[PDB]
Parts: structure tokens; C-alpha cells; sequence
RNA sequence: CAGGUUGUACUUCUUAGAGGGACUAUUGUGCAAUAAGCCAAUGGAAGUUUAAGGCAAUAACAGGUCUGUGAUGCCCCUAGACGUGCUCGGCCGCACGCGCGUUACAAUGACUGGCGCAAAAAGUAUUUCCUGUCCUGGGAAGGUACGGGUAAUCUUAUUAAUACCAGUCGUGUUAGGGAUAGUUCUUUGGAAUUGUGGAUCUUGAACGAGGAAUUUCUAGUAAGUGCAAGUCAUCAGCUUGCGUUGAUUAU
RNA sequence: GAUUAAUAGGGACAGUUGGGGGCAUUAGUAUUUAAUAGUCAGAGGUGAAAUUCUUGGAUUUAUUAAGGACUAACUAAUGCGAAAGCAUUUGCCAAAGAUGUUUUCAUUAAUCAAGAACGAAAGUUAGGGGAUCAAAGACGAUCAGAUACCGUCGUAGUCUUAACUAUAAACUAUACCGACUCGGGAUCGGCUGGAAUAAAUGUCCAGUCGGCACCGUAUGAGAAAUCAAAGUCUUUGGGUUCUGGGGGAAGUAUGGUACGCAAGUCUGAAACUUAAAGGAAUUGACGGAACAGCACACCAGAAGUGGAACCUGCGGCUUAAUUUGACUCAACAC
């Protein structure tokens, strides 16, 4: 998916690619998951150049009662 | 009998602390108690960030990537289980910051 | 090139007795606190504590054996006895269910012929044990013709089989395979019939590499291949050993 | 002619401290959901998938809006509150501790049946509100079985006003007031001396009251785990309240019947039945628990039983009789 987006890009003329980072912020587990490293690595080796890096996984100021309740996944 | 004198929280003063859900099961645990372990995350692994340095594009202020900044809250009951915390024995039940 | 001798001749081969020889040695990384030690290389018959075994601690399994015991407690039987002996049966009986194994499905083979390669075991009171030479039988096996040994002296320094060269067969459950069965002949034993073993000519089944599972096994080891020894009058498909041919993969 | 003024207690006062409380106000992301644009075939969810959602556009990216709850990171054996409980800003409302006192008052006090004030959740009545999660329910999957542990949805609730309900491992499972006794630093609040900078609602050094808490230790306590109090109790007596008297039946009843709209709370038996039920530790064994090893245990592979016919052992069934032992490795060519 990112190999594929290079080639695409380079016909779009464009060389250089800002990074917004997330993972389902919200309520969830706000660790990037297993395709985030690779997607990136991706970009970076078959050519791509990179601007700036963020991370955007929206961090709440409260919260929200989430997945399960009370005990959760179990098992 | 008893096992523990903190019986594995911290609540000293006040009689409740404000619950929290757990990073791994979800499940509610009590802040005090509950495991903690706020890490400073590096975006890749080792070799690869140099692969990503060179095909690089923007400035070099020689501030690399942007390091992952993840709050850790782990619950016992899966605290455990998930290598964080051992069981440890006896006497070294008291020992805090190894 | 075989054979016979002979020498107070020699020991390499063989025998076996003394004594050597490895201890992890020498060299550099890992360990490293100093270490104990671990690794690799070199030298080495020999470096996995050299290889293979024997011996095998404290507890215990109410494991197994009173059918090995003139080791026994208790309880049983006692002369038409569970003592002892004799004759004849049986433990191998067959619809089947398990467990060691033996042989094989074949051309990396089978059959015919040729070919001095081995090891370890055994062996008698007269003929009674191993049996060499010789004679007779198609053959198993006979005879007693000539002989050695109660053994590194005699069966023997050889009588293995796989292997090797030649030839026939040529994918064909063909005969690879040999179960089952039928006369004959021969050896052990008073007796073999509910085939002792062995020879002959036939008969010629399943088997075409085997499901779910599952056992051992790292080197002269697996495997294959024959030879012994126990049992034994006669009977091995078992056991305990022996050598030949000899590898994949790990470490 | 009226004792001191209790390292007793009540008031006055002073700066100050706190996520204590009640009204206001005020944000912030996020979750939903909506608009405005943007593409493009998959999203989502699990170990795997599956119902689910989607080119009458999903998931996705940017802006923005509506809405209900929630207060992250800082947030820790730190703070306050009688307890339950309490963390966005700012502004009011009455309150509180501690410290500071050469201020008054001078026993006013300790604890408490009656008798009252509170008391997360869940739950109840009548209205609001309804974003997220979600009892019951509807579905997928998992299983031999799953109306269960996972997954997709979803009603009550969860939020609020006004009533009612009072229980909870309402836990330090350790009643309040008081006096003593070991060591030690670090804390939170107040105060007093001092030093450097600097002249800081800061920092540090040293005191010290009062508050969580920890460390070490006891010829003090205990059944021990452990306890600085769970200590100053056979050398058995500071003051006061509540509670227990083997276990199960049971905190249950056609019980009581004081509360309650209703769940139920409060009080709370007996019959029956029994050597034990319990507490704490010691060793061992086991763990669909941590850590560390070792073995053809598995890894890499070989050979091969298992299938075939024979052989031989065991079972079975026969039989006059088929001698009997042995049965997971630790029986069966023994
Ligand atoms: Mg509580
Ligand atoms: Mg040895
Ligand atoms: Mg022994
Ligand atoms: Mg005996
Ligand atoms: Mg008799
Ligand atoms: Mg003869
Ligand atoms: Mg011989
Ligand atoms: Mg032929
Ligand atoms: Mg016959
Ligand atoms: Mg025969
Ligand atoms: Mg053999
Ligand atoms: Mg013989
Ligand atoms: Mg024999
Ligand atoms: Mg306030
Ligand atoms: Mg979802
Ligand atoms: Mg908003
Ligand atoms: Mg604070
Ligand atoms: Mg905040
Ligand atoms: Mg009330
Ligand atoms: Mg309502
Ligand atoms: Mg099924
Ligand atoms: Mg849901
Ligand atoms: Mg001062
Ligand atoms: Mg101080
Ligand atoms: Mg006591
Ligand atoms: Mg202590
Ligand atoms: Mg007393
Ligand atoms: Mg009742
Ligand atoms: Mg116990
Ligand atoms: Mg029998
Ligand atoms: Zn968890």
C-alpha cells in the first residue's frame, strides 16, 4: 500500500511527504499499530523524501466508558 | 492472613480514588493501584530509522524523527501476565525502583 | 611362485606380561573480578569426563517372586493323599481383540556360474564331544576305510554372508514372495501321527510399500549381512555375543 | 468578701492553606451525530471469521456545528472532608484545620440508650435529558453443550430536578478522649533564627507545633502472619460506648412486624443436625503460574512396526483339561 502510493505520487509530481501519524485515538488504544513502522519505512526507501513528522492520535481531555465495561476482555 | 501493608495501591489519605481503564483489557482499575509505566517510544526500530534519515527530506536541526510519547496503565490482573511485574518472592515484596 | 629344512638368528605381523602415554597439553577470542570454566585451531593412536560397560546413596513402590532354594510363619492335603510313580491326553485347542518379531512387495532386483577376504565363541570316560582325510549315495545322509585333539598344538589360521566379474530373465502379483497342501526319501528318539528337523517334484495364497497412530536411533553407531553361544536327543522365526559391508541429518 | 488559669475545653483576633461544600460562570479535547467540501472499494471486528456498514457513499482527510457526559498528561503511600466523598477557569455565599498569640471566658468538659443530620453504586415514584457504554433482549461465533467468558447491535439505567431507599470486603476488616515510653531522615500546612543570591507569595541551613506515610530496631506484645501499637495486662484496675460465646440450619424463615410506593432494611428464632468448623504457619504433592536447567524429549533426518503371510507371547471362547504368574512405562519370545 505505501510501494503502491509512491509510484502513484510520482506521477502526481510531487516528491516530498509531511507525516500526520495516528491510530484511533479516541478511546482507544493510543499505540500505533504494527503497519504504522512499515508503512513509513515503505515510503522512505522506495524513494519518497520526508517533510516534518507528527504524531495526531487524538488524546482526549476526559473520556468515554470504553470498549467492554467494568472488566473487559476476558480471555 | 495479610498479604501486603499498601495491599498493592497507594491510597493513604483519602477513603476513594478516581478509577481508570485498563490499556491492555479495558477494565476499570483504581488509579493508585493499578500498574504505570509512561515510556518514551521511538517511532522505528534500530537499523531502520537510518533508512528513513537518508531518503530524509526536510531541514536537519539534528532533532531526527519525532520520538512516540505513550502513557502506560496496566491493570493487575493482566499487568501480570503481560511480563510487566513478576512475581517476586518474599522479602523482596518490599523492595520499590529495583 | 608355491613346498621341505635349518639356525642356542630375529621380532614388524601374533601372543601377553612389565612400563610407557592424556592431564584436557600449546596458541588466541568469550567468560573474566581473580575464577571455575566454555570455544577454535595445531600436535596427536587417542581429546563428547577418549569410547563401551561394571559398580551403584537416603527413602520408597503394601512392585515381583513362598513354582529355584533342605530360607521359613500361618493355613491347607495325608494312603481310593495336593506324597510319590505309570499309561495316555494338554498346555500349540479357534469366530475373534492385543504385543514382540520373521519374510516381502522386486531390477539400487531374482536365478546360474566364478571368486584363497572375517570375528568370536565352543569341543570326550571306551565309538558316547569337535570332527579333518577317504568311500558310498541325485539328495538329505550314510560307512567305518585312514586320523588329530580332553587344545594358540586337533576340527583352523581355515567353510561365513552382504560385496565383486560373467551369464539368463526383462515388468509381466511373471514368481519377485514364498504361506497352504500332496505322495516319496532321510536323520533324533522306545514313540513323532495333533507334519521334531532335514531332501525331492509339484502345488503357489495375501503382498504392488501399508490409515489414526507409534518405537528405537548420531559413528565403524542406523541398516544390511551372515557366524557363534544358551536352551538342546532332536526343534529357532527368541536371547546373549561376533565380525563384514557401511551412509543421510544433527552437534 | 471572687485560688491558679489546667502542653483541658469555648469564644475574639491575625496573616495563610486545602481536588471541603453551595450558587454562578467558563473551557477543553474525545465520543456520537450533522452540515461543507475530498476521493475511492473497502471498512469494521477475531485467535481465525461471522452477522454488521458501504459507489441513494461507507470507513478516510480538512473546516465547522449540534449535543450529553467527562475532566486526561501534571496527579504522588501528596491535599481537604464526620463519613459516603472531593481534581478546567473565574466570581460570589456561609464554613473548617493547623499555626500565632503577655486577648478574654473561666469547667464550661469524655463518651453516649432515647432521639436526630448525613450515607458512591444499584434500585423506586413523577417530570426533564438522552452522547457513550451498557443488565434484560436480538443476533453472530465458540463449543459435545453456551440463552457464558470474544464479537454486532440494543432497552432500563448511567446525567438531572423533586421525592423515597440505607445497604456495601461503607476496610486500616484495629471505638472515642488521655499519659507514657526506641532511632532516623523525608514529607504537607503554619510559625521563629540564620546564609547566599537577591531583595523573589522563590532557594537553602536550623528549630518547632499540627497532618498523611515510610525506614531501622525491641531482654514489649502475639498462635503466628505480624504490631511503635495489635506495646505500658497474672507485676492481671486511667474514663466511656458497642459487640462475641463450637460449627451447619442462619441472618434464613406461614417468625417479629418498628421503617418502606417497591425491591428490602431493622430486629431475628426454634425444630433439626454434628467433632469438628475454624486461625496461622511447616513440609510435601499438584498448578490448563513466574525463573533456570537437563535427556533422540523435540528439533534435522534415517530405519521401521502399525497394513501382508507366517512365528511366538497375552486376552477371549472352547475343552475332559486346555498349569499358573505377571498387566501403564515398573505384563505379553518375560
Ligand atoms: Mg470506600
Ligand atoms: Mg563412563
Ligand atoms: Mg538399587
Ligand atoms: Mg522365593
Ligand atoms: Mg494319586
Ligand atoms: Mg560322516
Ligand atoms: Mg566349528
Ligand atoms: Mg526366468
Ligand atoms: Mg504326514
Ligand atoms: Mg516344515
Ligand atoms: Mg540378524
Ligand atoms: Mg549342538
Ligand atoms: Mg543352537
Ligand atoms: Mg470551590
Ligand atoms: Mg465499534
Ligand atoms: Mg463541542
Ligand atoms: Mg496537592
Ligand atoms: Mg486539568
Ligand atoms: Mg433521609
Ligand atoms: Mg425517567
Ligand atoms: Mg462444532
Ligand atoms: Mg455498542
Ligand atoms: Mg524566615
Ligand atoms: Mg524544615
Ligand atoms: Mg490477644
Ligand atoms: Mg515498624
Ligand atoms: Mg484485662
Ligand atoms: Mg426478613
Ligand atoms: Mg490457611
Ligand atoms: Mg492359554
Ligand atoms: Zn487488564
Amino acid at each position: 500500500a505505501a510501494i503502491d502510493v509512491v509510484n502513484r505520487c510520482k506521477e502526481l509530481k510531487i516528491n516530498a511527504l509531511h507525516i500526520k501519524l495516528r491510530a484511533k485515538g479516541g478511546v482507544e488504544t493510543k499505540q500505533p499499530g504494527p503497519g504504522a513502522q512499515s508503512a513509513l519505512r515503505a515510503l522512505a526507501r522506495s524513494g519518497m523524501k520526508i517533510g516534518r513528522i507528527e504524531d495526531v492520535t487524538p488524546i482526549p481531555t476526559d473520556s468515554t466508558r470504553r470498549e467492554g465495561g467494568r472488566r473487559g476482555r476476558r480471555l | 492472613p495479610v498479604k501486603r501493608r499498601n495491599a498493592g495501591r497507594s491510597q493513604k489519605n483519602r477513603g476513594h480514588t478516581r478509577t481508570v481503564p485498563c490499556t491492555n483489557c479495558g477494565r476499570q482499575v483504581a488509579k493508585d493501584k493499578a500498574v504505570k509505566r509512561y515510556t518514551v517510544r521511538d517511532m522505528v526500530d534500530p537499523s531502520s530509522k537510518r533508512d528513513i534519515q537518508q531518503k530524509l527530506a526536510f531541514e536537519n536541526e539534528k532533532q531526527g524523527i519525532p520520538k512516540l510519547y505513550v502513557k502506560l496503565q496496566y491493570c493487575i490482573s493482566c499487568a501480570i501476565h503481560s511480563r510487566v511485574v513478576r512475581v517476586r518472592c518474599a522479602e523482596d515484596r518490599r523492595i520499590r525502583r529495583p
